[PDB]
């Protein structure tokens, strides 16, 4: 196989982005401290790109993403690297690879006493 | 060690629109 790059910005409206995402309850994940929330996203049919969005409140958390192919293989699309996205809102898109699921991690390994709220969104789109 | 299952939503022109409203690039 062969995998195209991602594509990853930043854009400035953190509070308005998250207003948006709190009208839905599913869409805010609260993450631990110390632990690791990983978002299975599958691959659509419809589709040939997935595209994130998401943001925390208050201080940074570590954000990665991998393809498991369908024990199983993965590839690295994004690597985890701690995200200010308190102060940001941070996205991206990737071309699919192929029929598989995707991993977004959310690393909060790293934090000793603070959990970490997340608002995210996947996408979708051709 | 939780895992979440998502299922995405297609992408819309209104969606899109706020994205890329003064985007700045990131590299990694
Ligand atoms: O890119 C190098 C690849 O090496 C493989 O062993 C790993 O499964 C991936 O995490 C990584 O993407």
């Amino acid at each position: 196989p062969v995998i195209a790059a991602p594509s990853m910005w930043t854009r400035p409206q953190i509070r308005d982005f998250k207003e948006k995402i709190r009208q839905d309850s599913d869409s805010v994940i609260t993450v631990g401290r110390g632990e690791v929330v990983t978002v299975r996203v599958p691959t659509h049919e419809e589709g040939s790109y997935l595209f994130w969005e998401f943001a925390t409140d208050n201080y940074d958390i570590g954000f990665g993403v991998y393809f498991e192919w369908t024990k199983p293989v993965l590839d690295e699309i994004v690597p985890v690297y701690r995200r200010d996205c308190h102060e940001e809102v941070y996205a991206g898109s990737h071309q699919y690879p192929g029929r598989g699921v995707y991993l977004l991690k959310f690393d909060n390994s790293y934090s000793l006493w603070r959990s970490k709220s997340v608002y995210y969104r996947v996408y979708y789109t051709r | 060690g939780l895992t979440i299952e998502a299922e995405p939503t297609e992408l819309s022109y209104q969606d899109a629109l706020e994205m890329l409203a003064e985007s700045k690039p990131v590299s990694t």
